[PDB]
């Protein structure tokens, strides 16, 4: 289902026309709220005490309807940034009445237009309005991909066309954008209508719009194709775009008259949700990841907390991951024990980090799988989870599992393991300290003891998206450095962004570690080519873990497990946007730090220019042992 | 009268004298429950705008942005709802009809002109586009996207059929041929100034019109000439109309709320501030060619006694 609306500039009369709008199938109606010739002035008299009613009345709508239907509009002769001083002082007053009446009626949403390249006064207005109370609706800037000057007919005779290629000057209207919302301070309510034309532009131009806060997308009528039968469609082209704003589940606006006068208007809706039906269904991950767009989250910390009933469940929906681990103790058995040896060699397996038990019930799948004879420990340290273990021991596993309620760490073992399993990667492999955990429980796996996973190593790549950098941004919390919420990663199912690099490797931790002095910390350069023109608001984290041989783990975009929802990227920001050009290369530094009580990141973008050194001594974000 | 609205709407946007002396009406209400327009006749100018004196009253879908006569029963209208209409006059002249409605802009239109061959008229639009239309098949003949921002004014050259002009607030004033291949060329001064407003072109010089600007300024131009310009008005240059005398006058009008009357050499002879709010359009009698007919937003329709 898509929701759409309906873009007018003429409306002698409100009732008939929402009745008509609702009608075709829209869900609400752009409209202006005073009369788009009806230019007024605020000083000069007599036209000053011009008298009757500005506009029509609120009286018209309900306030549900006002507050859910009707999206304003800001009058077309309003031109705050006119040479013309007067022109200014009467469309500064001008805006702020139409804007004042839109908060007056509880207005959703406000379109204003970006379509020039000087917009300073109108963002100091619109700034000046949204400092004015606290209100939380909507201003949509109306900016389309490819400017009006530059998709006008070459029918001027001393005045032809460019037809040279122009990369950064096609991008204009992106820098519209993005000066203005740069000035407003990336204000929360201030998102894009993005403006579709007839031929659409390049798809670098299109692709600067990555993780911009797009809301809605205005397809004119005078941009769909006339099929066969004389309905309206899209080219290929358009489709592409189309769906790929699908994913981003804007809202779509229908501007412009019908040109296909024989059908009915309501066609032009009718074709966008034959569309939308049409692309492909949910797989599994997007299924199960619904509603997590976006989100930011802490990451969990399983080694200092102790985690919930419902987390550990969640961690136990994946039958991919813990069928791929199946796999890898299945294949690690039978490498260890020959077939004439299979009934006197007893395996020794310990989990460590038992959780609930997946990772014992896959080594008992695993066993039998392999018909082979195994020993488990079931080492955790989360007594309420143990709770969950000791229960499932003397109801169903017996004595061949024994549950142990110690820190790895810790843990006098009475016997060495032949293999130990674990699950203590997090989204950025090492971020949960599983090399600290199996450093620790390593003296007690046989001198040819095989630990599974037995490596890891973490991925990072450059992003943008406006819309990550504001939320991260409004995690400021009383009581604590006012910019702390930028020095700490989060756990995000990452949507609306651009990656604006691949990703590269980060940090590696192999397992049993045979190095005589073993240090953890880590320090690690990467230079990413970056072949557009973009703003870097962070970095993208991933992993890739070898479970046993060729058995793996990946949420690596390019090498990404295939049904694997278990765990979501990460995202470590950076305090300040950084510009970046095409053919430029993003330099960012990470750091892997500890010290006995805490290990940490600190990291630094240093070109094309540096950023301040991102929790330096752990001052914002620690991973306690 | 039958047929004919009560009360027309307070926003009078236009004002045309036929040959004979009859004057056409348009209006808009701007504010209020209702926003739509209405045209009306008056062979009767001195009873207007009253309602009940009118010779013919008719209302529109939407609001009138502009008008013109095409012919002398003909009137052609730019609504607000995106369409050029045209309206006809009964044999009575006692009913205006609808002759066509066609929904062709995108946006509000803003401006219509009838071609010298009486036959043909060009619109432009809020949708920044401009079309040339015919109006014996009542379709469009071409789309011409030339601006790059809304089409403030269009006017037909006086007696060339293929030739009219254009002004945009995308700073560009246009001269248009049909004839060649690239219809379009950009005049007037080399360097930028301020936004054009309104046109009028010579009613006997082909080469030469006038043009007013955002800032008051009214701007004499010779295309064939290798400018004199006059600062008239305090505010936006809104029209230009010139008297039918064979040397002929040029009543300018302003949202300053004023009219002004200029020689050729637009020096100013006139003044009148007798509107309180925008005055929209001006028209000369050809009966007396001293009488100079103007409306307003102030539901004003004064007939000024202009010294020639
Ligand atoms: C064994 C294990 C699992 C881990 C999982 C995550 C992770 O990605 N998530 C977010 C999340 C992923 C998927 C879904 C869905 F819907 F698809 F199932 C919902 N939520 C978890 C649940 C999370 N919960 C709250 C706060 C932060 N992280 C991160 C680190 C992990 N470390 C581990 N050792
Ligand atoms: C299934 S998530 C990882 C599990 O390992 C456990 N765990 C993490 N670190 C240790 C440790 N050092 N010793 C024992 N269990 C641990 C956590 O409590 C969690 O249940």
């Amino acid at each position: 289902r898509v929701s759409s609306g309906r873009d007018l500039n003429c409306v002698p009369e409100i009732a008939d026309t929402l009745g008509a709008v609702a009608k075709q199938g829209f869900d609400f109606l752009c409209m202006p709220v005073f009369h788009p010739r009806f230019k007024r002035e605020f000083i000069q008299e007599p036209a000053k005490n011009r008298p009757g009613p500005q506009t029509r009345s609120d009286l018209l709508l309900s306030g549900r309807d006002w507050n859910t239907l009707i999206v304003g509009k800001l009058s077309p002769w309003i031109r705050p940034d006119s040479k013309v001083e007067k022109i200014r002082r009467n469309s500064e007053a001008a805006m702020l009445q139409e804007l004042n009446f839109g908060a007056y009626l509880g207005l959703p949403a406000f379109l204003l237009p970006l379509n020039q390249e000087d917009n300073t006064n109108l963002a100091r207005v619109l700034t000046n309005h949204i400092h004015t109370g606290h209100h939380s609706s909507m201003f949509w800037m109306r900016v389309p991909l490819v400017a009006p000057e530059d998709l006008r007919d070459d029918i001027i005779e001393n005045a032809p066309t460019t037809h040279t290629e122009e990369y950064s000057g096609e991008e204009k209207t992106w820098m519209w954008w993005h000066n203005f919302r740069t000035l407003c301070d990336y204000s929360k309510r201030i998102a894009v209508a993005l403006e579709i034309g007839a031929d659409l532009p390049s798809n670098h131009v299109i692709d600067r719009w990555l993780g911009e806060p797009i809301k809605a997308a205005i397809l004119p009528t005078s941009i769909f194709l006339t099929n066969k039968k004389g309905f309206p469609v899209l080219s290929k082209m358009h489709q592409r775009l189309i769906f790929r704003l699908l994913k981003l589940e804007v809202q779509f606006i229908i501007t412009g008259t019908n040109h296909h006068s024989e059908k009915e208007f309501c066609s032009y809706l009718q074709y966008l949700e034959y569309l939308s039906q049409n692309r492909p269904p949910p797989n599994a991950y997007e299924l199960f990841a619904k509603g997590y767009e976006d989100y930011l989250q802490s990451p969990l910390q399983p080694l200092m907390d102790n985690l919930e009933s419902q987390t550990y469940e969640v961690f136990e929906k994946d039958p991919i991951k813990y069928s791929q681990y199946q796999q890898a103790i299945y294949k690690c058995l039978l490498d260890r024990v020959p077939e004439e040896e299979k009934d006197t060699n007893v395996q020794v397996l310990m989990v460590l980090g038992a959780g609930r038990g997946p990772l014992v019930n896959a080594s008992l799948r695993a066993a039998k799988q392999a018909d082979r004879r195994i020993k488990l420990y079931a080492v955790e340290k989360n007594p309420n989870a143990v709770v969950t273990l000791e229960n499932w021991q003397f109801e169903e596993w017996g004595s061949q599992v024994t549950v142990v309620s110690s820190d790895m760490r810790e843990w006098v073992a009475p016997e060495k393991a032949d293999i130990i399993v674990s699950e203590l990667l997090g989204s950025f492999a090492d971020n949960e300290l599983s090399p600290e955990c199996l450093d620790g429980a390593q003296h007690f796996l046989k001198d040819d003891g095989v630990s599974i996973p037995g490596e890891y190593t973490s991925f990072l790549a450059p992003i943008s998206s406006s819309k990550l950098y504001n939320e991260v941004r409004a995690c400021r919390e009383k009581d604590r450095d006012p910019e702390a919420q930028f020095e700490m990663p989060y756990v995000v199912r990452l949507h609306n962004f651009h990656q604006l690099s691949a990703p590269q490797p980060c940090f590696t931790f192999s397992h049993p570690n045979r190095d005589p002095m073993i240090d953890n910390n880590r320090y690690c350069t990467l230079e990413f080519p970056v072949e557009v023109n973009t703003v870097l608001h962070g970095f993208a984290g991933y992993f890739e873990t070898v479970l046993y041989q060729d058995i793996t783990l990946s949420i690596r975009p390019e090498t990404h497990s295939p049904g694997m929802f278990s765990w979501f990227p990460i995202l470590f920001p950076i305090k300040q946007p950084i510009t970046v050009r095409e053919g430029q290369t993003i330099c960012v530094r990470f750091w892997r730090c500890s010290n006995s009580k805490k290990v940490w990141y600190e990291w630094a973008v240093t070109a094309p220019v540096c950023s301040a050194i991102h929790n330096p001594t752990g001052r914002s974000y620690t991973i306690g042992l | 009268p039958p047929n004919a609205p009560a009360c027309m709407e307070r926003q009078l946007e236009a004002a045309r004298y036929r040959s004979d002396g009859a004057l056409l009406l348009g209006a808009s209400s701007l504010s209020g429950r209702c926003w739509a327009g209405s045209l009306w006749l008056f062979k009767d100018p001195c009873a207007a705008p009253n309602e009940g004196f009118c010779s013919a009253g008719v209302q529109t879908e939407a609001g009138v942005a502009d008008l013109t006569w095409v012919g002398e029963r003909g009137i052609l209208v730019a609504s607000d709802s995106g369409a050029v209409e045209l309206w006809e006059l009964d044999e009575n002249e006692t009913l205006i009809v609808s002759k066509f409605c066609k929904y062709e802009h995108d946006d509000i239109v803003s401006t219509v002109s009838v071609l010298s061959s009486g036959t043909q008229a060009v619109s432009g639009s809020k949708d920044i586009c401009i079309k040339v239309w015919d109006l014996a098949q009542q379709v469009v003949l071409s789309s011409y996207r030339a601006h790059a921002a809304q089409v403030t004014c269009v006017a037909a050259s006086p007696h060339k059929d293929s030739v009219f002009l254009s002004c945009s607030e995308d700073n560009r004033i246009l001269l248009w041929d049909t004839r060649c291949p690239k219809p379009a060329s950009q005049i007037g001064c080399s360097a930028p100034g301020y936004l054009p407003t309104s046109l009028a072109w010579h009613p006997q010089q082909s080469e030469v019109f006038v043009f007013g600007d955002e800032n008051g300024t009214v701007s004499l131009v010779d295309t064939k000439s290798t400018v004199l310009s006059s600062a008239v008005h305090s505010q936006c240059v809104t029209g230009l109309v010139f008297s039918p005398h064979s040397v002929p006058f040029l009543a300018s009008l302003s949202e300053d709320c004023s009219l002004a009357v200029l020689d050729s050499s637009l020096s100013e002879l006139f003044r009148s501030q007798a509107h309180r709010d925008f005055v929209r359009d001006a028209t000369w009698s050809p009966l007396n060619h001293s009488l100079l007919t103007t409306v307003g937003w102030d539901h004003q329709v004064v007939h000024h006694v202009v010294p020639t």
